[PDB]
RNA sequence: UUCAUCUAGACAGCCGGACGGUGGCCAUGGAAGUCGGAAUCCGCUAAGGAGUGUGUAACAACUCACCGGCCGAAUGAACUA
């Protein structure tokens, strides 16, 4: 439950669930009733079978009903994971439909057992029990879509990394087309591709590294795109949400290299977009490939923009590269020290 | 089963082939007969653009024999039976009244790049350096080179089971392999290799060993290689 | 020295995408900013028009040229203003096509057209226009093929 | 494991003969219902494909 | 039983082809046919589907349906009891 919802028991389609419940009940219920019996025995047998079917359906539904947590209020500090993944409204509609069906099945069973209490003959009792079974079949067949959405939701949430919001953490973000996963590879151990693409990573990823005698976790942003500045896809919206609702120290990356996805054309727009969402989150900036771009010959025209950025107090730009194993360590140690200083002061 | 709109042609194709060949037999003066069986669609496009004043009409060997005459008694033109058994594979017919020497020189001198894969050949030795493979055989430098995908590795590990100059999947070999040698007869794996990258090591020309005249309408057959 | 031949497509009058052009200029080491400036200079003739840009490289020397495409030429034949609006979707130039621009759109491709004659080039262009689906000469493009076949519309040939 | 996948697909295709009789009863009816549903789906797909090809 | 193919060489298999306009148009950072929605033309043929699938992030490659060569008698599809 807490940051890990892998405990969902199992999901079957509506038709499969109906078939399973029906066959299991028909196997477990005695099937030998003769006319040479008093009406009490017949009534007892059929009441037992119908109530057992009702209880079986109720127990088959209650587990999945309780498995999914209160997504409206579970981690309001973070929230917004499965909605961002696929959707929220139709998900809640389907769950509410399942819950309504659960709240109606037992009422139908109680009403029908009350009606059949006054049964009189084998023909009429068989007919009414067949009617009850048909009502159950209809009310389980009228929810084919909710199970279909439920399967996808369960599969999506199964492979979801656990994130602890109320613990120490760090975040890495930057413009894509730079090899963002390289920091993850050089810091922690996991599986990711470093292909020369905008989307080096395709989802959120959390590390488990340990330095300064303590353990820390770093969250990688899949990427940032700000062409409309408001309307993105899941890849960018999840990153922007994580940046917004987290006070963890954030390291920002822009590629000041002649070879990149955007060259040097949109970093100013990046800074303008992030400044409203970068206020008290310990902004950190690094640059890669310094040993091959030679920052000693940087142009003053772009140095004016760098100074304009530096006008904001929380700006620090240095030279580092992932091709070595000294600059990366120094940068990470400085980030950890800044985090420690921030938490000591605050 | 089948889930496509395309269906079998039938025999109206055969009927229209008969009609077109019988009507086209009487269009120009000088018919054409050649010896070139296996070709490619770009080559057909090139030859048709060159010979637009002709007709690139061809069909089954049996139907061509039927049109030319299965017996001496029946014949569209005088001495058309010698053209029936003239060729055994696949060849077409043309009606060009341009010249003789010019067209023969065109045939003997034309050369294009393609793939042949013959049993007897004298090809250059082709090797696969290093463990990492390449799709062209390593001709361009590794700096400009590009990698490949190992998803189709079982295909080469089962059907090929040998390092390949062309059509190579990302594996590692302890030593380079000379997939091609001078004066060697290619096997199934060699025929499969040397096709992916399109590097046409083969030169295709026109080998002409056929002729026929219509005003003379008599026996004619050359042999030029 | 060595000559590199490659084909790329971009938007006229705009800087080429460095992310897409990175494999092309990877070993070359040329500046993608300079490449984008060259693309803009070469494609300034067409504004917001998707056309092909050449990248002729011989010992890493910039050389670009513009070669149009059939669909783009069909779009731009009417000379209608090309505009992109975030509030507009599924909008395209479907104005009536006169035979005056039919001759030009056949002639531009006739040099590289497989069809030997201007009639073949014109019928191929008519098939392309029927594929595109724009109105032609206040007439349905479907019937122009049979009109050509029956001689209803004559295409001058020289 | 492409050969393994192909063998699995062929075995699944040919398993209908083995599945012709299953259990001690009450399973042949389910198998018949599944076969009928598959046949109905195939007939509907064939009719739709023929209609699409026609017009 | 009905409807077909077949010496005017069928079904199975080996091998070859399956090309261009066109990466055809809206979603783009991706939609070459295959995460989607519309989408339905020719050029030259005997043949190539604005594409049934395998699946790459895309490409690519393979594969089917349709033709071609090898082998030369009867064979296919549906339905009935
Ligand atoms: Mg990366």
């Amino acid at each position: 439950m807490q940051l890990s919802w892998k405990d969902i028991p199992t999901v079957a389609p509506a038709n499969d669930l109906l078939d399973i419940v029906l066959n299991r009940t028909q196997r477990k219920t005695p099937t030998v009733i003769r006319p040479g019996f008093k009406i009490t025995r017949i009534r007892a047998f059929y009441m037992r079978k119908v109530k057992y079917t009702g209880e079986g359906f109720v127990e088959k539904f209650e587990d999945i009903l309780k498995g999914f947590p209160n997504i409206n209020d579970v981690h309001p500090f973070h929230r917004d994971l499965m909605d961002t993944l696929y959707e929220k409204n139709h998900y809640k509609i389907s769950l509410a439909a399942i819950s309504r069906a659960k709240s109606l099945v037992e009422q139908v069973a109680r009403d029908y057992v009350r009606l059949l209490k006054f049964g009189q003959s084998l023909f009429q009792c068989k007919q009414l029990k067949r009617a009850a079974l048909g009502r159950m079949a209809t009310i389980v067949k009228k929810l084919r879509d909710p199970l279909a959405y439920l399967e996808q939701v369960r599969q999506h949430i199964g492979r979801l990394p656990s994130i602890d919001p109320n613990t120490r953490t760090l975040l890495i973000c930057g413009y894509p087309n730079v090899g963002k996963s390289s920091f993850l590879r050089c810091i922690t151990k996991s599986d990711v591709d470093v292909q020369p693409y905008a989307f080096t990573t395709k989802s959120l990823y959390v590390g488990h590294f340990d330095y300064k005698y303590l353990r820390f976790q770093a969250i990688d942003t899949p990427g940032i795109l700000d062409r409309p500045t408001e309307e993105m896809n899941n890849i960018e919206m999840q990153s922007i949400y994580a940046i917004a609702h987290l006070r963890s120290c954030v390291l920002y990356f822009m590629d000041l290299s002649e070879q990149c996805g955007f060259t040097i054309e949109a970093q100013v727009k990046l800074f303008h977009s992030i400044k409203p969402l970068f206020a008290n989150k310990s902004v950190m900036v690094v640059i890669n490939k310094t040993d091959i771009i030679r920052p000693e010959d940087l142009d003053e025209e772009r140095a004016q923009l760098l100074e304009s950025v530096k006008e904001v107090p929380g700006v620090e730009i240095m030279t580092s590269s992932c091709q070595l194993e000294e600059n990366v360590m120094e940068v990470r140690n400085k980030a950890c020290e800044k985090l420690l200083a921030s938490r000591i002061e605050n | 089963v089948t889930l496509a709109q395309t269906d079998k042609k039938g025999r109206e194709n055969k009927e229209r082939i008969f009609d077109e060949v019988r009507e086209a037999l009487d269009t120009y003066r000088y018919v054409w007969v050649l010896h070139l069986d296996d070709v490619r669609t770009p080559v057909l496009q090139e030859i048709r653009t060159s010979w637009a004043g002709s007709k690139l009409i061809m069909g089954k060997r049996k139907v061509l024999q039927k049109a030319l005459g299965e017996k001496r008694e029946e014949e569209y033109k005088e001495n058309l039976y010698q053209l029936s058994k003239l060729c055994s594979g696949v060849t077409g017919l043309l009606f060009t009244d341009e010249d003789v020497n010019t067209v023969k020189e065109y045939f003997k001198s034309y050369v294009r790049s393609d793939y042949s894969r013959p049993n007897t050949k004298a090809p250059l030795t082709f090797t696969i350096p290093e463990g990492i493979v390449y799709s062209r055989g390593g001709q361009i430098p590794a700096e400009e080179d590009v990698p490949m995908i190992h998803s189709l590795e079982p295909t080469m590990r089962n059907k090929f089971e040998i390092p390949t100059k062309i059509k190579a999947g990302k594996i590692t070999i302890d030593s380079p392999y000379l997939v091609c040698t001078e004066g060697e007869k290619l096997d199934v794996r060699q025929a499969l290799i040397l096709k992916q990258f399109g590097i046409a090591a083969s030169e295709f020309k026109v080998k002409v060993s056929a002729y026929y005249d219509n005003d003379s309408s008599t026996v004619e057959s050359t042999n030029i290689n | 020295n060595e000559v590199k031949y490659l084909y790329l497509r971009a938007v006229g009058g705009e800087v080429g995408a460095s992310a897409a052009l990175a494999p092309k200029i990877g070993p070359l080491g040329l500046s993608p900013k300079k490449v984008g400036e060259d693309i803009a200079k070469a494609t300034k003739e067409f504004k917001g028009i998707k056309v092909t840009v050449q990248l002729k490289i011989q010992n890493r020397q910039a050389a670009a040229s513009v070669v149009p495409s059939a669909s783009s030429l069909v779009i731009t034949a009417l000379k209608e203003p090309p505009r992109d609006r975030k509030k507009d979707k599924n909008v395209k130039h479907s104005g009536n096509i006169q035979l005056d621009e039919i001759i030009e759109i056949a002639r531009q491709m006739r040099d590289k057209s497989f069809g030997r004659t201007l009639a073949s080039v014109t019928k191929e262009i008519l098939g392309t226009a029927q594929s595109v689906g724009c109105r032609v000469d206040f007439k349905n493009p479907h019937d122009i093929i049979e009109g050509i076949n029956a001689g209803e519309i004559e295409i001058p040939e020289n | 494991h492409e050969e393994r996948k192909r063998k699995r697909e062929a075995r699944e295709s040919h398993k209908i003969s083995e599945r012709a009789q299953k259990l001690t009863g009450w399973k042949g009816k389910q198998f018949a219902k599944k076969r009928y549903a598959e046949k109905v789906s195939m007939r509907k797909k064939i009719k739709a494909h023929e209609q699409s090809k026609v017009k």
